[PDB]
DNA sequence: CATCCGTGAGTCCAG
């Protein structure tokens, strides 16, 4: 879907697979978080389901030793002083050792603070040690999580429930046309990026020597010339858009390791899931009532949330027994105005719109001999129009998809391309679209609040700041103090401060709130970037003081205060609402759940090939199912004829879904259902 | 005595209820008459001696259906099990 | 026996009834859903099944 | 109504929308009339408008736990590719909007149709058939917008104030139309406490007798009230000829109008007002101000105090089990309690601080959603956590989350939150399959007459006896009395009759055996009535769901496995004790029962427990043998105190349970007889879902318990 | 297509249905009409009064059913309508048993009362009454405070000036072409004794398209109808 | 500044000083 | 209790200015200006381009030889191009650039009556050997219309339809001054803020809202 | 009261 994701697929540990265990073997032992699992496996990142506790990510820092074990990097303690001296230790080696937590206050040499100090110890018992008997201590405070784990911000203020959809939520985001990095960070954004592999690093150092849409050179020291070509405009696994674009312009100079041409999903070498939203925390007319989400139309005007889809469709053309089946541009019984975007052989021309049902690739095959209708003989005696043995057989646009043909790919046996023993031609049209959003796409923040979008009202609707700055998102306030994730509020916050911009008041010293704060943010351009490192980062002291500090607008008012909130005119009734809301910048992805595939119906279509019930599945244009729960429903309602029609006309009864059929089109009555087909089926199983 | 109901609310079905024995019976009571209808319409196109016609004014395009339960309020017909 | 072998234990439940030669009388919710008559409930029971309906005496065409 | 997409709709009338095409000559046939839906020519957005008129469809969402899994509505052509689904039905369906998605089906048949609007339609279905309560009624938004204009606020502006001095009286509206006006301008809170004239609005009962007496209110009298401008508004929704009500809506309150329209008032006026409700919730929720910052999220003032004072208390725990003092199993065992202490004052700490303006706070104790427990996690501290074993971890997380956790906190804490998802999997899977059993078991359990005529039936428990005096409503009434139909008329002590035989038992003929005196009524049950294939009507009672008598021909045994199967998931005896009843094992407690009544002979031994009965009439000594793991049971002796544990010479009824555990349903069979098994099974089998807050009408577990008894072994040929 | 108006009628207000505006109008018209006709409409009402056998408020007028609050109350449901802006007086007085109304009153001269069959106040045997009554002349409604200032026995009363009492607007979709975005503004105005609702709402109206002139003055550019 | 290592845009971070091994 | 006639007064900046409106009814200005700031966002008509045409290029999604840019950020790029028309019919606009530089808004060939507001607008980096021929058609229209709607209705397979956003208003907004002073002098003072595009002026921005304004009020005074 | 074999262990969706 993203990049990320193709990572985190690298570094899952499962305990499924042969010579492992089953879904159904595993109790609750093997499941839950295991003391053991400290720096080696995540104790959030596992999957929601049936599931889970038995798939899980590699923590960050962890490596695998030639014996097939976890080990973890700890930091060496001689004597009450650290050491940048760093060994790998095993599971069981570490519980015959003692170790300090990271975050233990270091002296300027190494030695600790105080005598006692916060002490991990064998079966996950936790006690304070004098500092005599400390073996080692942690690399790091975010060492215990996976790579997806660690971004998000404020971590440790979301529960685990939460924090858990947060990270498997991440791996479902879509890649947009354009995509922006956070203005919230925790700074593996760009680690992630890098390591994943679908950006485009500069292995030798050297000077820009020509760039283009389509590729990048770049001039070593050593006079060798090595040029990366951008891949553009590519179908990944899940139809979601790999397009590269370049960085460096003509002439820069260029170190190895940098980053020149990020991918989906990267601004600068950053991962980049989402879009920078302005959120506003407040109930709006029921139309965001139970996690539903309110947008502007500015999202689907600028194209903000915005992403495109491409799909593979194949064909191919066999030896038969009745000849071989032949692409052609003609196809019996159909105008020309139908064939009008096709070339001469018979294919979908570049550059052609195409819609459900339209033709894509022409190819006819021939049909078996068998005597024709005799009353549709006649009718080919009165028009004299002698009929052909080729039975259409084309491949036509599937229900729902739609877009611009953006490349052809034929393989012909006749130009010596390889083809499997009894294929001639083979066919690939690739076509995209340019999916804006809508409402019931589904979109989510890093902090396991998900939702669907339930209403785009115009721009002008949106409840507004005082200098006419309409708002991008409505959260509703209910679902946030029941989910204990409030760390999209302290995100939100942080978010405004990170827009706004900030200056602490350095007049009569640095104040006293603001003295752990590093000299670098002290102060702060407006749009400017900042990290929020779990089990670290901003602390809630910081944050108000900043939502003081924060920068007047270009007519010089302050937007919000200090409690973070502001006021906002309702864009309807013009009345200025009763109450401060809380206003600020949040981030939010654009999940792979949109209406646009997740849509389908079914009047009639395909059948079962034994049991005669209609096949399942959009794939296969099927029916829904009216499981034994479902029917329990109609019983419990006493709908009777309800319930016997839908597991009869609607169902397998061979001659009951034709007369149906016809008694509708021609105004009828509908007639008395008649044996289930399946049913028959069964006496004969039985015999 | 409430607000005038509307699209498939109506006729009030608590009035619907008085006239009838059970919420059951009132549905084939009612579909049954809707098949009259129905065929009447059908019927008469080419063939004499139908179920006789709506006993009220139909609605434009009513469904044969949102007759016959009109009809039922009305009064109109005899109800027997 | 239909009620049951769609319940659980269906092998069991078949070399039993074959051996006893046990007849089902197709009179159950379970049953009827099977074969697809109309359930023995609600709509379905003779009582409001076999329903007459005509118009008052009073009511005559135009 | 519901939203269905335009272009959903077009397939599901496929043929019936090329009927119209080439009726109104859009297309010569039908082969050509396939063509043009297909190519989606822009004629049949036009003809589609007219197919689906009044025409209904059924929405279902998975898992269908219980029959309003599946509901009628009227389809409206939507703009879109998303099903449109009206706020009030969210929790019958338990759906949310975090990406749901639900199955459509077209009704074909006349008969079809007519099911689907009559029987299965949503404005029908207002209540739960499982304790008749009301399912569509505001819920979120809806309620905390309510809460807010019916709150007095003591000092806001506008307020009516007494004449003093040069100034007459402020606050005194002629009309609504006039305090209306009055908010406009910016003079009058609309949730300020004034006196206004009222023409389009019944007084209360209390009042209305005192200006009319009794004369019958009328559209156009005029009354004095001292309420709210909001309250109101609110009051125009129930509308004319329902009481005044002068209270802030809490969900409680709403709960009992919504619940008294039920009874008297129509459906139709229900649905109608019930309509009305949330529009107006919505719009004032959105003025409602209740937001979500940092700063309404506030830690306790005495935080670091409180948890310094047991700390402190903890550290004297740990000294005295460093001098070995104390047993490990006891050491635990007190630090569990110094800390489940300390956060119930941190708790406290909250309350008084927090202003009710406080947001967080205002969702809370207005019934909206939440449960303060969460607002101390929040903001207070997390407590503590349990182990892998389940007992409570000695040592606390006394960080809040807006505070952030430490790391080793997080970790433990994240420990127990899997695991709680771990059993909340597989309990589910567990829950299900219960259900499907009881489904099975009660198939062929239909209403097939309409009364049996037995005079047969069982007591109930109206009350219990003050020891002072006076009468105490019994805790168990609701689910065990309020549904039945009598089987014996209902008498106090003069020979005056209360209630007759053959009469529902409603909301005031309760009260009107709970003021008379009588503590115990006789009521017909379902498994009194006996039947040939199935049950009565009368016996049955009062349909949950309709609030009249059942129908003949109503699935009730399919219908009483749902209601119990549904929330099954919410457990922790827990599920297995539901399962261990109702498939009649012999118990893990396996307690004993008396086989024949007397006095009662302790002779306990340290190495095994002993008890003698003697026979109260004659007879011969009979003797059990118990493992002194069990104890023995606090039955209500004579002495009428509960709380008195088994001691030697006291007297014990036949079949009393004598140890703590439970009773092999099997023994109490040959001991106390079919009947008294039933009863024992259903109330076994309610002190499961009461212990989780969950209420099933004792009427649905007996339709499954009946089932039990159906059948008698063969001792002789 | 250009807009159409309607009207559902009742004796003393009616409802008005407004369709098809251009999408997102129906709430840039709604409550910014509502206002103008509940404000912007003027009238005559009372603004101050005062009672013969009074010299406190809590004890009632000496030989009246009614305590001094309701006949306040009474008082402002009285619909007039003074020909100059100017402040006028008129006078009502009555004695014996019986019930005066609106009909009892003494009107100065371009000064009517619409609804003389108002009931005020039940008086009883060897019952007094008079009462000064202050006409003033306005818009909307003015609070009681601001008409504090003969201070024997001066009570300053609400003055309802507007001659509309009530106004409630709802904003639906209607679905013109295949576009069901377009609104539909349904409005509901009760309007006095006074003036017809109908009639309210073209002086409403008017009053309006003044402010708009004042934009529109500059230019002319564009539009479409 | 989190990790100036390649060549990367600075993203200041609310730190204590992190230098004991890159990711 | 006082009757005086409105004002509309006016202080200038050169892309925003502030219009002063007073004595209006207490509690009035609020659902005025907001009458007015919904009317600007949606209703007031402008003009910008709705097709292109590129040498070499069938689709949105490709890339031509020598340039920086592909086609979908080049059309994203043009869509900051700021546009006045007065030809009521489509026109046709040119730009035509190779070699070596940088092509900009300025490099676009507009006809007669069609003016570029801003042509320091960076649209393509044009690297060596690199050519750019494209060919830009500008209608007039109001508000925002998708670009879906040019393509089904017979253009050719050169074209690419690109989103319009007609609308000529930035940011609008509104502040208000109520004399609650217990007396007679009880009055609100608007003040409407308007901001362009630099496409019209702040003030023929408010004459076209309140020409559409009156238009709509009017149908409140015809009689039945 | 404890062993050995056979039969149970949620739904819908996609794929
Ligand atoms: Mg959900
Ligand atoms: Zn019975």
């Amino acid at each position: 879907n993203n990049p990320l994701s193709g990572l985190t697929h690298k570094r899952r540990l499962s305990a499924l697979g042969p010579g492992g265990l089953s879904r159904e073997r595993a109790g609750l032992e093997v499941r839950d978080v295991h003391p053991s699992h400290y720096g080696r496996m995540c104790p959030i990142e596992t999957p929601e389901g049936p599931n889970i506790g038995l798939i899980g990510s590699l923590s960050v820092y962890a490596r695998v030793n030639p014996f097939g074990f976890i080990e973890t990097p700890y930091r060496k303690v001689v004597d009450g002083v650290v050491s940048d001296e760093i060994v790998y230790l095993t599971a069981d080696e570490e519980d015959r050792h003692v170790v300090a937590q990271a975050n233990s206050p270091i002296d300027a040499d190494g030695r600790f603070v105080e005598p006692r100090v916060l002490v991990r110890r064998k079966a996950g018992e936790v006690e304070y040690v004098p500092s005599s008997e400390v073996d080692y201590m942690d690399v790091s405070p975010r060492q215990m999580v996976s790579v997806a784990t660690a971004m998000i911000p404020f971590l440790e203020h979301d529960d685990a429930n939460r924090a858990l959809m947060g990270a498997n939520m991440q791996r479902q985001a879509v890649p947009l046309v354009r995509s922006e990095a956070p203005l919230v960070g925790t700074g593996m954004e760009l680690r992630a990026a890098i390591d994943a592999g679908d950006v485009v690093v500069a292995e030798e150092s050297g000077v820009i020597e020509e760039v283009s849409a389509d590729y990048i050179t770049v001039m070593h020291d050593n006079g060798t010339r090595r040029t990366y070509r951008m891949r553009k405009f590519a179908r990944s696994n899940h139809g979601t858009c790999a397009n590269q674009c370049p960085i460096v312009d003509a002439g820069d100079r260029v170190e190895a390791g940098q980053v020149i041409a990020d991918g989906p999903c990267t601004d600068d070498g950053e991962m980049a899931l989402g879009k920078n939203l302005l959120v506003a925390i407040m109930p709006w007319e029921g139309h965001n009532y139970e996690d539903a989400i309110i947008l502007s139309n500015r999202l689907v005007e600028e194209d903000v949330l915005t992403s495109i889809h491409i799909e593979e469709h194949e064909i191919d053309a066999r030896d038969t027994k009745l000849g071989a089946e032949e692409i052609t541009r003609d196809i019996p019984n159909i105008s020309d105005e139908v064939l009008a975007d096709l070339d001469e052989r018979g294919i979908v021309r570049i550059g052609a719109e195409v819609r459900d049902g339209d033709i894509l690739v022409g190819k006819v095959t021939p049909k078996g001999e068998t005597e024709l209708t005799p009353e549709e003989r006649l009718l080919r005696a009165i028009f004299g129009e002698k009929a052909r043995e080729v039975r259409d057989t084309s491949l036509k646009v599937p229900h729902g998809e739609s877009g611009k043909v953006i490349g052809i790919r034929v393989f012909s046996r006749e130009d010596e391309d390889e083809l499997p023993a009894g294929v001639n031609e083979l066919v690939r049209v690739y076509v995209a679209q340019k999916r804006k959003i809508s409402d019931g796409d589904k979109l989510a923040g890093r902090h396991g609040n998900k939702g669907v979008i339930g209403k785009i009202l115009p721009v002008e609707d949106m409840p507004f700041l005082a200098d006419g700055t309409p708002v991008d998102i409505i959260l509703n306030t209910h679902g946030v103090p029941r989910r204990m994730n409030i760390g999209q509020i302290l995100e939100t916050h942080l978010g405004w401060c990170a827009h706004s911009g900030w200056k602490v008041d350095a007049a009569k010293g640095v104040p006293d709130w603001a003295a752990r704060l590093p000299d670098e943010l002290l102060e702060a351009q407006p749009n400017a970037i900042v990290s929020t490192p779990v089990f670290d980062g901003a602390q809630e002291a910081e944050l108000q003081g900043l939502l003081s500090c924060t920068l007047p607008n270009r007519d010089g008012d302050v937007l919000v205060d200090a409690d973070g909130k502001a006021m906002l005119f309702d864009g309807r009734s013009g009345e200025p609402f009763p109450y401060p809301v809380t206003v600020g910048y949040m981030y939010i992805m654009k999940l792979h759940h949109l209406v646009d595939d997740k849509i389908h119906a079914r009047s009639t279509g395909p059948y079962s090939m034994i049991t005669q019930q209609p096949l399942g599945g959009k794939a296969q244009f099927g029916g829904q199912r009216f499981g034994e729960m479902e029917c329990w429903a109609m019983q419990a309602y006493g709908a009777a004829y309800t319930l016997q029609e839908l597991l009869t006309i609607k169902s397998d009864d061979t001659v009951g879904r034709v007369k149906v059929y016809e008694a509708i089109v021609k105004g009828e009555n509908i007639p008395e259902p008649g044996i289930p087909e399946s049913f028959k089926v069964l006496l004969k199983e039985l015999q | 005595g409430y607000d005038t109901p509307l699209g498939i609310t109506n006729p009030p079905i608590d009035e619907l209820l008085d006239r009838v024995s059970s919420k059951y019976a009132l549905v084939i009571y009612a579909a049954k008459r809707a098949r009259q209808i129905n065929d009447y319409y059908n019927q008469l196109g080419e063939g004499i001696l139908e179920y006789v016609g709506p006993l009220v004014e139909p609605g434009l395009q009513e469904k044969p259906l949102s007759i016959a339960l009109r009809e039922i309020h009305a009064d109109l017909l005899e109800h027997t099990e | 026996w239909l009620s049951a072998a769609s319940f659980q234990e269906t092998t069991r439940v078949l070399t039993d009834a074959a051996i006893n030669c046990r007849s089902d009388k197709l009179n159950g919710l379970k049953e009827n859903v099977i074969i697809g008559k109309l359930i023995p409930a609600g709509t379905g029971i003779n009582r409001y099944r076999n329903i007459a309906v005509q118009p008052t005496e009073e009511a005559r065409a135009a | 109504q519901c939203g269905l997409p335009k272009l959903m709709a077009l397939e599901l009338f496929k043929p019936f929308v090329m009927k119209r095409l080439v009726d109104l000559n859009h297309a010569q046939n039908i082969k050509s009339a396939k063509r043009m839906v297909e190519r989606q020519r822009p004629q049949v957005w036009d003809v589609l408008e007219e197919v689906i008129a009044e025409h209904p469809v059924l929405l279902n969402r998975a898992p269908t736990l219980h029959r309003l899994g599946i509901q009628a509505f009227e389809p409206m052509l939507v703009e879109g590719k998303a099903i449109q689904l009206h706020p009030l039905v969210c929790e019958a369906f338990n759906a949310d909007f975090d990406g749901d998605q639900m199955a459509v089906h077209l009704p074909l048949s006349a008969e079809a149709q007519a099911e689907a609007r009559i029987l299965m339609l949503s404005s029908n279905n207002i209540l739960s058939p499982a304790s008749g309560r009301p399912l569509a009624m505001p819920r979120l938004d809806m309620v905390t917008g309510l809460y807010y204009l019916t709150t007095e606020v003591p000092g806001d502006t506008g307020e009516y104030q007494p004449a003093s001095g040069d100034h007459p009286e402020t606050g005194v509206y002629s009309s609504p139309a006039e305090a209306i006006m009055a908010a406009d301008r910016g003079v009058l809170s609309v949730r300020a406490k004034i006196k206004v004239r009222l023409t389009q609005l019944r007084p209360p009962v209390e009042i209305e007798a005192e200006l009319f007496g009794h004369s019958g209110w009328q559209p156009g009298d005029a009354w004095m009230a001292e309420t709210t401008l909001g309250r109101v508004m609110f009051n125009e929704l129930l509308p004319l000829g329902y009481p005044f009500v002068n209270k802030q809506m809490h969900k409680k309150v709403q709960a009992a109008i919504i619940n008294d329209l039920a009874e008297r008032y129509p459906m139709i006026v229900v649905a109608q007002t019930v309509d009305k409700l949330k529009d107006a919730g919505f719009y004032w929720a959105t003025r409602s101000g209740v937001t979500v910052s940092m700063a309404d999220v506030l830690v306790p003032p005495r935080k670091k105090e409180i948890l310094d004072h047991y700390e402190e208390r903890a550290d004297k725990v740990e000294k005295q089990f460093q001098r070995g003092a104390l047993n490990h199993d006891e050491r635990n065992e007190a630090l569990v309690e110094i800390w489940k202490e300390a956060t119930d004052e941190v708790g406290q700490a909250l309350r008084e601080h927090y202003p009710d303006d406080n947001p967080i706070i205002t969702i809370v104790d207005s019934g909206a959603t939440g449960n303060f427990t969460q607002t101390r996690t929040l903001a207070g501290m997390k407590g503590l956590v349990t182990n892998p074993k389940g007992e409570f971890i000695p040592r606390p997380v006394k960080s809040s989350f807006r505070e952030g956790l430490t790391v080793l906190e997080y970790f433990i804490n994240t420990h127990g939150a899997r695991k709680g998802l771990a059993d909340t999997a597989l309990r589910t899977a567990d829950s299900g399959y219960l259900t499907r059993r009881l489904v099975d078991v009660s198939q062929d359990v239909i209403v097939r007459e309409h009364d049996c005529q037995t005079e047969r039936g069982i007591v109930v428990e109206l009350a219990e006896r003050a020891p002072d005096g006076t009468l105490i409503r019994d805790p168990y009434i609701e689910t065990s009395a309020y549904a039945r139909t009598l089987g014996t008329d209902a008498v106090d002590e003069a020979g005056n009759v209360i209630v007759e035989r053959g009469q529902d038992l409603g909301d005031p003929e309760i009260d009107a055996l709970l003021a008379a005196g009588i503590t115990q009524v006789k009521v017909r049950s379902v498994l009194t009535c006996a039947t040939s294939t199935g049950v009565c009507a009368t016996c049955y009672g009062r349909s949950m769901a309709t609030g009249k008598l059942v129908d003949i021909g109503e699935a009730v045994g399919i219908v009483a496995a749902q209601s119990i199967g549904e929330p099954g998931t919410q457990l922790t005896g827990g599920l297995p004790r539901v399962q261990e009843l109702f498939e009649a094992r012999v118990p893990r407690g396996k307690a004993p029962i008396a086989d024949v009544t007397g006095r009662v002979r302790l002779e306990d031994g340290e190495r095994f427990y002993k008890i003698t009965i003697v026979p109260d009439d004659g007879g011969e000594e009979v003797v059990y043998d118990k493992i002194s793991k069990r104890q023995r049971l606090r039955v209500f002796k004579h002495e009428d105190g509960s709380e008195r544990v088994l001691s030697d010479g006291d007297h014990v009824e036949v079949g009393q349970q004598l140890m703590e555990g439970s009773a092999d349903p099997h023994e109490v069979l040959r001991v106390q007889g079919p009947r008294e098994v039933q009863i024992h099974l259903v109330r076994e089998v309610q002190e499961v879902y009461r212990a989780q807050g969950v209420s099933i009408h004792d009427k649905h577990i007996e339709v499954i318990v009946r089932q039990m008894l159906r059948r008698v072994t063969i001792i002789d040929s | 297509r250009p807009t159409l108006s309607e009207d559902v009628l009742t004796d003393n207000r009616s409802q008005f249905v407004i369709e098809p505006l251009e999408p997102g109008f129906g709430y840039t018209l709604g409550n910014s009409l509502r206002r103008t006709l509940l404000s912007s409409i003027p009238g005559a009402a009372v603004t101050s009064i005062r009672i013969d056998g009074v010299l406190h408020e809590f004890t009632t007028v000496p030989g009246v059913k009614e305590d001094v609050t309701e006949i306040i109350l009474n008082l402002k449901s009285l619909v007039v309508s003074s020909e100059e802006d100017e402040p006028v007086t008129m006078y009502l007085r009555k004695q014996g048993p019986g019930e005066v109304t609106a009909g009892d009153i003494v009107p100065p001269a371009g000064v009517t009362v619409h609804n003389p069959g108002m009931h005020i106040a039940t008086l009883n045997d060897k019952g007094k009454l008079e009462v000064e009554l202050v006409v003033e002349r306005g818009r909307g409604y003015v609070p009681a405070v601001q008409n504090r200032a003969a201070e024997i026995g001066r009570i300053p009363v609400d003055s309802i000036y507007s001659p509309v009492l009530k106004v409630t607007y709802k904003v639906d979709a209607t679905r013109v072409e295949q576009r069901t975005d377009f609104d539909k503004l349904i409005l509901d105005v009760e309007t006095k004794n006074s003036i017809s609702p109908r009639d309210a709402l073209a002086s409403a109206g008017k009053t309006l398209v003044e402010l708009f002139g004042l934009a529109r003055e500059l230019n002319v550019e564009a539009e479409g109808i | 500044s989190n990790n100036s290592v390649p060549g990367a845009p600075n993203r200041v971070s609310f730190a204590k000083l992190r230098e004991p091994l890159e990711v």
